[PDB]
RNA sequence: GUUACGGCGGUCCAUAGCGGCAGGGAAACGCCCGGUCCCAUCCCGAACCCGGAAGCUAAGCCUGCCAGCGCCGAUGAUACUACCCAUCCGGGUGGAAAAGUAGGACACCGCCGAACAC
RNA sequence: GUGUAAGUGCACAAGGGAGCUUGACUGCGAGACGGACAUGUCGAGCAGGGACGAAAGUCGGGACUAGUGAUCCGGCACCUCU
C-alpha cells in the first residue's frame, strides 16, 4: 500500500513543453502554400511534419526511426541533418519552397539549429 | 502648462552635422548627459545626437 | 573516475538495507536524497545591510559556490522591510558537492557541537525532509573562526524522495545522520 | 435594536414594492409563522415593538425567530429646508416586504397562547397579515 | 559551476588526529581552505587536515 | 451644506458597430472596447485602445474559441 | 486494413475535469548514466544543452472500470414582459426564463507516422 | 498583482525576471468610428534608414481610457522662398 506525494519532473517537463509551444504558436502560421514545420524532439530520436493549420492537415513528414535514416553513423546531430536533407527533398517534391520554423517548444540550438540550418542550405526558404 | 524648475525638465536634442532638434522630456536627479540616443536626420540617416539643451 | 565516501556508500549498503526493509516492486521507488539546502535570514538587513556581505563570505567559504540574494517580495514596515531589501542568502547543493558537505558536516562540525545530544527525529514534514538549524558558524574548520565579527546562524533542510517519515528516518539512519535513537 | 454594522453604500434608492415573495414563503424553524399579504416597509422599532410584545405574552420559555432585517437605510433630510441642496442623511433602516413573506416564526407549546401572541404582534405593524401552522 | 567565481576547488585529507582513523576525499576544500602534508593516500597526492575531533572521539549516539 | 458630487465624463460611444452578417471593407471598425472583451480570430486586427478592424474584407462572425467570444471575417463570394 | 502505440490539431471547449481500483511496455513515449564538445544557472549540468543506452514501467502516458467530488440538461408549469381589453382590481393572443426534476456523461472527430498484412 | 481613481481585461498572461537596446523615428496613408462646428480615436499597407531575433515577424511609446488650453502676437535653429 505504497502511495507517492506529488509531481514527477517528466510531468514538469512535458507540460511546461506544451505550455510554452502553445505559447509560441499565437504567432506561427499555417496554409498549403506556407506550411508550418513541426518538430518533436526525443533523447534518442526525432520528428518532424509540415503542417496546414488551416485544416489540421499534413503535407510532408520525416523522422530519425527510419532505417533509411539510421544508416547514418555520425552523432546525433548528424542524424538531424540528413533528416533535414530528406524533408527538404519531400518537401519540395510536394510543392512547397517557403516555411515557417516552430521549435515545438524547445529551444535552438544543437539537434534543433542544425537540423534547420541543414534546410536553409539545402534550399528551405527560412 | 508653466515654466516652473519642474521635475520633468530640460529638452532640446541636437545632431552633429545633423540639424534636427528631436524633443524629448525627462527628469533631472539622475546622473547622465554623455552616451547613448540616436535617431533619423535630414538628407542623413541614423546617427547620434546630443541632448543639448 | 572518482567516487564520494557517501554515495558508494549509498550505493552499496544502504538501497540493500532498505530494500530489505520495505520489500519494493521496483527499485525506482528507492528513496534518495536530491538535493540539500542552506539558508541564512540577516534580519538586520534595514540596520546592517553589511552582514549580508559577510554572510555571503561565509557561506562561500563553507559551500564552495557563491550564493544567492534572496530579495522581500512584500513589504512589511512593521519590520522596516521594504520591497527589494535583502533579508537572507541561501544555497543549493547537488551531486558529489553535496555528498562531501554531508561527510563534512556529519564527520568535522557535528562532533563539534557543545554538548550534542541528538537532532530530533521530529524535524521532518509530511515524508522525511529533515529541517534543522544552526545558531552559530562558530564551528566548521572550513571557515576563519578568528575574523568573525558577530554570530550569523543558518537553517539547513534536507529533501528526499522518501514517501513517509517512516522510510526518511530510516534511511538518514542508514546514511548516519545522528538521530536520537528512541 | 437591530442595525447593521456597516453598509458599503449608506444612500441607498427606496425599495420596489412590486411582486410577490421567492423565499420566505414557508414556515421554517418553529411552528407558529406570520405571514404578510401586501407590500410595506417594515424598521427597526417596529420589529422591537413586536418582539416584546410576544415576549410579554408568553413570559416564560418559548422562541422566537425574526426572519427579517432591516439592511436597507431611508434618508430623512432636516427640517424646513427647501427641496434641493442634495440628500438627506440616514436615520431609520427598514427591511422591503412582499407579500407572501414570512416575518416571526414562533416555538410555544399551547396554540391558545401563541395565536394570541402572534396577533398581539400582528397590531403593532403596518400591513394585514395572517397567521400560519407549518403544516400543508 | 560559472564565471563570476566560485572559491576554488581541489581534494583533502582529513587526517583523524583523534585514533587514526583518517578520511581522505574530493571536496571545494582547497587553497581556499586547506593544510600542508600532501600525503597520498591512494595512487595520487593531494593535501591533508589536522582533524583535531571527529566521530570516533565525540561521544555520542555514534560514540559512547 | 454643499454636495461635494456632481461631476461625470463625457461618453465614449464605445460598443460594437458592424453586426453579425454585414459586410465591411478593410480598416473598418468593428467594435471599441476597453479590454479585449471581445478577441481577434481571423483577418482581423488590434488596435492601441484595444479597438478591433479588419485586415481583409468580407463579413462578420462572432463565435468563439475555447471559451472567448471573438471575430472573424470570411470571404465574400466573388461575383 | 488493425491493436491497450506515438505526434500535430479541431469542438461555438468540462458530455472532455478531479479523485479511487485494476492493468500495459515489441518498435516508439519515457524515466535514467555522466558533464569530454556547443550551450546554461540572478548559486546549483536541478532546469535548458550535450554525449549514451547498465537498469524499471514505480511515476508520466495510454486502456477498462466507479456517476463520488464537478459539469450538462430538457418537456410542462411559474415569475417577468410586448400588444389589447378593463372605472382602481385584474384579465386575453404571442414570447418565455432562473431554480428544480427526469436524466446524460469517465468524450467525440480529422491527418501523418509506426508496428502489423493480405 | 497590474506606477497613480474606477471599470473593462489580463494565467493563452498585459503579472515576475534576465540580455541586447532607442521605433519615446522620418515621408505618407486606403477605409472607418464618433460626429452641430472646431476639436478627438484607431488605422493595414508602401519607401528610406535601423533595433531585436536563427528566422517568421514585432517595434510610428507606456494593458486601455485622464494627465492639460484653441486663435492672435512675439522668441530660437535650419531652408537653394521673397
Amino acid at each position: 500500500a505504497h502511495k507517492p506525494v506529488g509531481q514527477n519532473i517528466s510531468e514538469v517537463r512535458r507540460n511546461a513543453r506544451l505550455r510554452r509551444h502553445a505559447r509560441l504558436r499565437k504567432k506561427v502560421a499555417g496554409t498549403a502554400e506556407v506550411p508550418r514545420l513541426v518538430v518533436n524532439r526525443s533523447a534518442r530520436h526525432i520528428h518532424v511534419q509540415l503542417v496546414n493549420d488551416l485544416n489540421g492537415t499534413t503535407l510532408a513528414a520525416a523522422s530519425s526511426i527510419e532505417a533509411d535514416v539510421r544508416a547514418i553513423d555520425g552523432d546525433k546531430k548528424a542524424h538531424s541533418v540528413r533528416v533535414g536533407q530528406l524533408i527538404a527533398e519531400r518537401a519540395k517534391a510536394a510543392g512547397v519552397e517557403t516555411v515557417v520554423f516552430d521549435r515545438g517548444g524547445y529551444t535552438y540550438g544543437g539537434r534543433i539549429a542544425a537540423l534547420a540550418d541543414a534546410a536553409r542550405e539545402a534550399g528551405l526558404k527560412f | 502648462a508653466r515654466n516652473e524648475i519642474r521635475p520633468i525638465v530640460k529638452l532640446r536634442s541636437t545632431a552633429g552635422t545633423g540639424y534636427t532638434y528631436v524633443t524629448r522630456k525627462n527628469r533631472r536627479n539622475d546622473p547622465d548627459r554623455i552616451v547613448l540616443r540616436k535617431y533619423d536626420p535630414v538628407l542623413r540617416r541614423h546617427v547620434e545626437f546630443r541632448e543639448e539643451r | 573516475k572518482a567516487l564520494p565516501r557517501l554515495k558508494q556508500r549509498y550505493r552499496e549498503e544502504i538501497r540493500e538495507a532498505l530494500q530489505q526493509e520495505f520489500n519494493y516492486a521496483n527499485v525506482m521507488q528507492i528513496p534518495g536524497v536530491v538535493k540539500v539546502v542552506v539558508n541564512m535570514g540577516v534580519g538586520d538587513a534595514a540596520r546592517d545591510a553589511k552582514l549580508i556581505n559577510g554572510a555571503i563570505n561565509d557561506l562561500a567559504l563553507i559551500t564552495g559556490q557563491k550564493p544567492e540574494v534572496r530579495r522581500a517580495r512584500k513589504s512589511i514596515a512593521q519590520f522596516k522591510l521594504r520591497e527589494g531589501m535583502p533579508i537572507g542568502a541561501r544555497v543549493t547543493l547537488r551531486g558529489d558537492r553535496m555528498w562531501e558537505f554531508l561527510d563534512r558536516l556529519i564527520s568535522i562540525a557535528l562532533p563539534r557541537i557543545r554538548d550534542f545530544r541528538g537532532l530530533s527525529p521530529k524535524q521532518f514534514d509530511g515524508t522525511g525532509n529533515y529541517t534543522f538549524g544552526l545558531n552559530e558558524q562558530s564551528m566548521f574548520h572550513e571557515i576563519d573562526v578568528d575574523s568573525i565579527d558577530r554570530p550569523r546562524g543558518m537553517d539547513i533542510t534536507v529533501v528526499t524522495t522518501a514517501t513517509n517519515d517512516a522510510e526518511g528516518r530510516a534511511l538518514l539512519r542508514a546514511l548516519g545522520f545522528p538521530f536520537k535513537e528512541n | 435594536m437591530l442595525i447593521p454594522r456597516k453598509v458599503k453604500h449608506r444612500k441607498q434608492h427606496h425599495p420596489e414594492q412590486r411582486g410577490i415573495a421567492s423565499g420566505g414563503t414557508s414556515v421554517s424553524f418553529g411552528d407558529y409563522g406570520i405571514q404578510a399579504l401586501e407590500h410595506a416597509y417594515i424598521t427597526n422599532r417596529q420589529i422591537e415593538s413586536a418582539r416584546i410584545a410576544i415576549n410579554r405574552h408568553i413570559k416564560r420559555g418559548g422562541k422566537v425567530w425574526i426572519n427579517i432585517f432591516p439592511d436597507r437605510p431611508l434618508t430623512k433630510k432636516p427640517a424646513e429646508t427647501r427641496m434641493g441642496s442634495g440628500k438627506g442623511s440616514p436615520e431609520w433602516w427598514v427591511a422591503n416586504v412582499k407579500p407572501g413573506r414570512v416575518l416571526f416564526e414562533l416555538s410555544y407549546p399551547d396554540e391558545k397562547t401563541a395565536r394570541d401572541a402572534l396577533t398581539r404582534a400582528i397590531h403593532k405593524l403596518p400591513i394585514k397579515a395572517r397567521i400560519v401552522t407549518r403544516e400543508e | 559551476m560559472k564565471p563570476g567565481i566560485h572559491p576554488d576547488y581541489h581534494p583533502v585529507v582529513f587526517q583523524d588526529a583523534a585514533t587514526g582513523a583518517q578520511f581522505l576525499t574530493r571536496s571545494t576544500a582547497t587553497s581556499t581552505r586547506t593544510i600542508e602534508w600532501p600525503t597520498p593516500s591512494g595512487p595520487k597526492t593531494y593535501p591533508l587536515i589536522v582533524v583535531d575531533v571527529t566521530s570516533d572521539s565525540h561521544p555520542f549516539w555514534t560514540g559512547s | 451644506s454643499s454636495s461635494r458630487n456632481g461631476r461625470d465624463s463625457a461618453a465614449q460611444r464605445l460598443g460594437v458597430k458592424r453586426f453579425g452578417g454585414q459586410v465591411v471593407k478593410a480598416g473598418e471598425i468593428l467594435v471599441r472596447q476597453r479590454g479585449t472583451h471581445f478577441h481577434p480570430g481571423v483577418n482581423v486586427g488590434r488596435g492601441g485602445d484595444d479597438t478591433l478592424f479588419a485586415l481583409a474584407p468580407g463579413a462578420v462572425e462572432f463565435g468563439a474559441k475555447r471559451g472567448r467570444k471573438t471575430v472573424n471575417i470570411v470571404p465574400v463570394a466573388r461575383p
